[PDB]
């Protein structure tokens, strides 16, 4: 998948179809970050950050920044 | 009753006091300006009083009674 | 070269890395500025300079 | 540089005429200053070019 | 007009088939069998929890209060406290300048009877705005 | 950059002074002329990122053709 | 400012261990132990709810819409629905008058230039407002 | 899937659209009165210029070359 230019990288397979069949898949070894794994979305079960910091709130942080920024001088003017 | 790991009343409350101080700094300057130009009014039509009494004691020199 | 890293599938994703909370950051800053100048700048009590006509950029670069 | 500029030249033509506004004019003409910015090339002319019968100051108001 | 709706539905339908948490498939169905709307059951039951939390609310606004003035929520503070602190005062701040504007109903200050700039206010194109 | 500085200067007063159209009538309008300067913008920048690296591969190449103009190869025996 | 803050804290407690609700006494003990906040988690909850209905929303609408327009609803048509339909229509009515007021950025319509109450405009005491 | 017992969402709608018709009308009524004071702006300042020309003109006739 991409977000704008930059693109997933995606592991190229090495081993053949016969001996892929012979795999035994055991996810209980898999680590609970991955299980259930997807290649179009590999970071679902991804820990964040800072627990409780959502995407949308740092999008909301930098508006109110841009807003601050826009508005101090309407309330705060400074003379020449 | 473990303590608290977020303390997100306290914030809410916060906010809601940031805003109100706003608005109170808001509302005293709309007052202020609100006072001065009711002032300014004021002086504006005691002006035009003052220059309608000369205009009148100007046409009272002219009959000259 | 743009040859590889972390990519975030989604919105939700941009906070499970640090520089890419930076950046959506940074995008709300760019995107939410728009809407401020748009309040600021079309606003009813803004009243444009009385002496506007008394000296312009136009007089002196011509 | 230039902001300043424009309220120095709009407004008394010196630094001191300029202080002798409040902060609150300084602010309305440095906002107008960036009105002009925006519009550019595609705003209205009549920010800049005044009308035939327009009774705000001219050119040689301080002159 | 028809096919776009009919477009439209299928492509919501798709995406509302797609999901795969067990709870909210289970409500659909439940609502769907009944006949009733699983959107607003989630609202009215949203609105009665909060009601019923008013209370709640308030005792941990004391909790906390206590827990901050009691000194014990800085003894263990680090960074991540530290971002969130920054992050709470940005929004203060935001809140305290549109609680100005809208205190004075203005954008901008108020114009003065004896500032220069009165002339722009007796030259708008539209008095009535 | 000319170019460049130009776009940007009109999708700025487009976007400041003609957003309040989305709650318009003539909505749609504004959409079309968003979204076409999105497009634009879009394919500036593509079209400098790729045109600054293809200028500098043309000033070395210049450089290099002067030097191949006047050299002279001999066979290994 | 302390009494007054204890007998408030003494109040809210009381009202929350009176109800009797096994659900809401059931998270507050779970959060309380955990340290965590309930009201929050309710609204998280919400909004994910929502975020996760929207397509079934659609879906509903297109489901109704079908129901409308087919005349089954008309066919089976009652005084309840008919109370239903006259609050839908008060509804539409005071939005529109308000979209009206907001649309004109005023509650009384805007003085043309040619009418005789511009002398109301001009007189104006404050011209910033 | 039984017949909807509600009509909630299609009424969360039509109060989204009633909103929006009565925000056009709105925004209808300014634009012409904003266009109506345009105009007598300009009506106000081509007839303050044709009374400067009337002033110049009488000047001079005064200055008599
Ligand atoms: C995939 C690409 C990604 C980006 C790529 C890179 C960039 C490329 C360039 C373009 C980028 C586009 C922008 C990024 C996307 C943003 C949207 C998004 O996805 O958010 C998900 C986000 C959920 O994601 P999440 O991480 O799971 O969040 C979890 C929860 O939100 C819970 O979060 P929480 O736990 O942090 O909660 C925090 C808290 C905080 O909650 C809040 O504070 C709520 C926000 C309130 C409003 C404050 C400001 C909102 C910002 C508006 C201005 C935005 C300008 C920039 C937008 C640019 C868009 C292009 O929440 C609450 O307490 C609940 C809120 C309850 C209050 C509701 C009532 C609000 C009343 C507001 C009053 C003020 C109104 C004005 C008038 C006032 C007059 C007196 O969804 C929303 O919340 C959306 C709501 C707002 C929608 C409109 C926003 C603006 C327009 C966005 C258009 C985007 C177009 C994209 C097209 C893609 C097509 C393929
Ligand atoms: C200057 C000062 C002037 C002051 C004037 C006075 C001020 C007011 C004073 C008080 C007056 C008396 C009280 C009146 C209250 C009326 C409101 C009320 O009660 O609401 C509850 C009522 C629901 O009550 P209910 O039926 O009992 O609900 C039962 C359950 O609780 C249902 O629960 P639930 O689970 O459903 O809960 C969610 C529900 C409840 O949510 C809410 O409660 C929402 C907030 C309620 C207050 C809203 C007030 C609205 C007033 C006007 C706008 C002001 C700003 C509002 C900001 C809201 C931000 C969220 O959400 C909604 O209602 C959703 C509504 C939006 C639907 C969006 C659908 C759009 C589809 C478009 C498709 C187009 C396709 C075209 C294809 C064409 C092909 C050719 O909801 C509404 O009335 C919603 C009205 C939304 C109007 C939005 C208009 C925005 C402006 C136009 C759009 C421009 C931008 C977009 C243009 C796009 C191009 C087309
Ligand atoms: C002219 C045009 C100008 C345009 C300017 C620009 C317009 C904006 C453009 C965008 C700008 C950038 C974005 C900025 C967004 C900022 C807002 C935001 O994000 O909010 C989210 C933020 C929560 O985000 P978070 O921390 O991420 O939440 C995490 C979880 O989601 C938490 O989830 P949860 O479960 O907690 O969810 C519930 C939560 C979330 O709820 C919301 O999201 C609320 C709606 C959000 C938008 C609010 C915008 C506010 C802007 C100013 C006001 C405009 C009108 C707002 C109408 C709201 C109606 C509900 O509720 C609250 O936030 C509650 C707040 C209220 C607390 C009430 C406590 C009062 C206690 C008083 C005690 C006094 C005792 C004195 C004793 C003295 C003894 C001597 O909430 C707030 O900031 C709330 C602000 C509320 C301000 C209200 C001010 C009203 C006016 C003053 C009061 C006057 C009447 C009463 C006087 C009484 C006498 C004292
Ligand atoms: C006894 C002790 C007493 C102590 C009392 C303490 C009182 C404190 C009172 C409040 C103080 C508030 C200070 C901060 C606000 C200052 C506002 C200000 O000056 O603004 C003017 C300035 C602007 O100044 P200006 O007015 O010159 O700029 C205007 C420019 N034009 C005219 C062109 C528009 O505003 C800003 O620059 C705002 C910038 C943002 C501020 C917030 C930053 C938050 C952090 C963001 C970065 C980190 C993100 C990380 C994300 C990723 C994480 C992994
Ligand atoms: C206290 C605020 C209350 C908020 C309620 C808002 C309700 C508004 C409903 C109607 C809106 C449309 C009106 C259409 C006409 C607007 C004309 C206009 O520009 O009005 C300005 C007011 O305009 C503004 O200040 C605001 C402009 C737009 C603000 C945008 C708000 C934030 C938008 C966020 C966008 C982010 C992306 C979201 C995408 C969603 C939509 C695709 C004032 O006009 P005048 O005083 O006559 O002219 C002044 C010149 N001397």
């Amino acid at each position: 998948y991409n977000m704008l230019v930059f693109r997933d990288p995606k592991r190229r397979p090495q081993l053949s179809e016969e001996e892929r069949a012979k795999v035994v898949v055991n996810q209980a070894e898999w680590p609970e970050e991955f299980k259930d794994f997807d290649p179009d979305d590999p970071y679902k079960n991804s820990p964040e950050i800072i627990k409780g910091m959502s995407s949308w709130n740092l999008f909301l942080w930098g508006v109110e920044c841009a807003f601050i920024y826009q508005f101090y001088e309407l309330v705060f003017p400074k003379s020449i | 009753k473990a303590a608290p790991k977020t303390l997100h009343q306290v914030r809410n409350v916060a906010y809601f006091f940031a805003a109100w101080l706003g608005v109170q700094k808001g509302y005293i300057e709309k007052s202020a300006n609100d006072r001065l130009w009711v002032e300014h009014q004021r002086k504006v039509r005691q002006q035009n009083v003052e220059r309608q009494q000369a205009l009148d004691s100007i046409k009272l020199m002219q009959q000259g009674v | 070269m743009l040859l590889g890293g972390f990519v975030p599938r989604r919105f939700s994703q941009f906070n499970r890395d640090p520089c890419w909370m930076f950046f959506i950051f940074s995008v709300g800053f760019w995107l939410g500025e728009y809407p401020a100048m748009m309040i600021k700048y079309n606003a009813r009590d803004l009243v444009y300079d009385p002496h506007r006509y008394v000296w312009s950029h136009h007089d002196d670069h011509h | 540089d230039h902001v300043e500029k424009a309220m120095i030249m709009r407004w008394g033509g010196t630094l001191e005429d300029v202080r002798k506004l409040s902060a609150k004019d300084q602010l309305r003409v440095r906002c107008f200053t960036d009105i002009e910015k925006l519009y550019s090339a595609y705003g209205p002319k009549d920010t800049y070019l005044q009308p035939p019968g327009d009774t705000l100051p001219g050119k040689d108001f301080y002159r | 007009l028809c096919n776009a709706a009919s477009k439209v539905q299928a492509r919501s339908a798709k995406k509302l088939a797609a999901l795969t948490d067990a709870g909210i498939q289970k409500t659909i169905s439940e609502h769907n069998a009944n006949g009733t709307d699983a959107a607003v059951s989630s609202t009215k039951r949203y609105l009665a929890e909060q009601r019923q939390l008013f209370h709640y609310r308030v005792v941990r606004f004391f909790d906390e209060c206590h827990y901050i003035i009691s000194g014990e929520y800085f003894a263990q503070y680090t960074k991540v406290n530290l971002i969130w602190d920054l992050r709470f005062l940005t929004k203060l701040v935001v809140l305290f300048l549109i609680g100005t504007v809208l205190g004075r109903q203005s954008i901008f200050p108020p114009i003065d009877p004896d500032s220069p700039l009165v002339e722009a206010l007796v030259t708008k194109v539209n008095p009535n705005y | 950059h000319f170019l460049l500085l130009m776009f940007f200067d009109f999708f700025y007063f487009i976007f400041v002074f003609f957003f309040y159209g989305v709650f318009c009538y003539w909505f749609i309008l504004f959409i079309f002329v968003f979204c076409f300067c999105l497009l634009f913008y879009v394919f500036l920048y593509l079209l400098d990122l790729f045109a600054a690296i293809l200028q500098l591969f043309i000033f070395c190449n210049m450089i290099l053709q002067l030097i191949m103009d006047f050299l002279l190869f001999l066979l290994f025996v």
